[PDB]
């Protein structure tokens, strides 16, 4: 029982890729430059937003609503920069050495120099960027590693039913590889390099997360009590 | 309690 | 380079055969524990370790093969996460235990005295309990163990050379041919291997995030407690 | 000029 786990290859392709939130939109204020308060105050603005959305996207995730409720918390507070950073790092791939958080917000590295912490982890975000830009990340492996970034990065904290999840996704995966007409050899190489760059972004998470409930001293309250739950 | 629930609830 | 000319065999043979010691405590059972002492405790193996798993590095394939900078950067990044994986595979056959060391066996309850030692303890058994109910193989934690080395430090020619990264993940796409040749050795079906392949990888991300809280209230505590000068330096090094 | 630096050296 769960409905997930009965679902084929391509039901799951499907089923994710409906499921993707939109692309949102910052403030259309074409003052430049920005001071330290204005850039936290556009990106705060911008997450806040993607939240509501990103809640939205997880309930359609495949196996997600057949948890508990307070599981379905666990695992959101974990992974919530983790999901909006990988969001932002797959926009920002056709855009090389610049970060679009919104079409009309494309950030490079330099306009983050008057926020501490910001350029360390504008590198860090680039780099990824980058990393998927080489490895031609396709739209239906994002939207699995995704999901794969909610059902993990809290699934050891509590788990049967999401590691049986888990396992569907990863069938998915490899099942676009061979579609994709990946030898056997390159189909594991590639799963192996894309589960690998999650390890990474977790790391961008918890350095992103450490300065943000630092410098908390305006973020929504909904934002507050996501922050709270890593202190 | 939490403004996540809400979120997750409707 | 030698790495890359290797077969899974020989690439399994020789991790096995630079496998560091497992190292003894000063726990002194008849002192009276203390916050201090146990974290000196705790502090004093690390240091020790830190000597044995540097020249492990150099063992694994293809790390000889990087600059010296890159080396150092690779083991600043990934220690604590290559400490925590030893540590959690120590303590896979004592379930709700940490074997730090074989006369230093600890459970959640003794981790109490110390804020967030017991919120780590947790996510280290955790993992350890994961790894049971995964039955992982001695092969394959070793493999494990040299992807973090080579992995957790990669995304950060040229002006930081891109020719290193490229060697880097060349040797990690053996040692993921390596757990796939193991995993059909041990008559796995093909759907078995990959997903068995990527649950061992995604306890990576969990390995990391323990690491990034551990460091960080590692170097929050640099609050009295002596650290040795190599592990000084070490958390230093994610900071600046 | 580091102690893992030097003790990558030797
Ligand atoms: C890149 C990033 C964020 C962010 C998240 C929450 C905030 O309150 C502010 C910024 C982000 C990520 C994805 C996305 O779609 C939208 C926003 C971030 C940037 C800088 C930092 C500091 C280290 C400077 C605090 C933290 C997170
Ligand atoms: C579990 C762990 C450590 C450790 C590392 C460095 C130290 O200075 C002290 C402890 C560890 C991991 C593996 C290993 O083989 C040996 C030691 C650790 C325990 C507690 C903490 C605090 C959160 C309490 C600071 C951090 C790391």
């Amino acid at each position: 029982n769960s409905l997930a786990l009965s679902l084929t290859a391509d039901q799951m392709v499907s089923a994710l890729l409906d499921a993707e939130p939109p692309i949102l939109y910052s403030e259309y204020d074409p003052t430049r430059p920005f001071s330290e308060a204005s850039m936290m105050g556009l990106l705060t603005n911008l997450a806040d937003r993607e939240l509501v959305h990103m809640i939205n996207w997880a309930k359609r995730v495949p196996g997600f609503v057949d948890l508990t409720l307070h599981d379905q918390v666990h695992l959101l507070e974990c992974a919530w920069l983790e999901i909006l950073m990988i969001g932002l790092v797959w926009r920002s791939m056709e855009h090389p050495g610049k970060l679009l958080f919104a079409p009309n917000l494309l950030l490079d590295r330099n306009q983050g120099k008057c926020v501490e912490g910001m350029v360390e982890i504008f590198d860090m975000l680039l780099a990824t960027s980058s990393r998927f830009r080489m490895m031609n990340l396709q739209g239906e492996e994002f939207v699995c590693l995704k999901s794969i970034i909610l059902l993990n990065s809290g699934v050891y904290t509590f788990k049967d039913h999401i590691h049986r999840v888990l396992d569907k996704i990863t069938d998915t995966l490899i099942h676009l590889m061979a579609k994709a007409g990946l030898t056997l050899q390159q189909q594991h190489q590639r799963l192996a390099q894309l589960l690998l760059i999650l390890s990474h972004i977790r790391h961008m998470s918890n350095k992103g997360m450490e300065h943000l409930y630092s410098m908390k001293c305006p973020l929504s309250d909904l934002l507050l009590e996501m922050l709270d739950a890593h202190r | 309690h939490k403004i996540l629930h809400r979120l997750l609830q409707d």
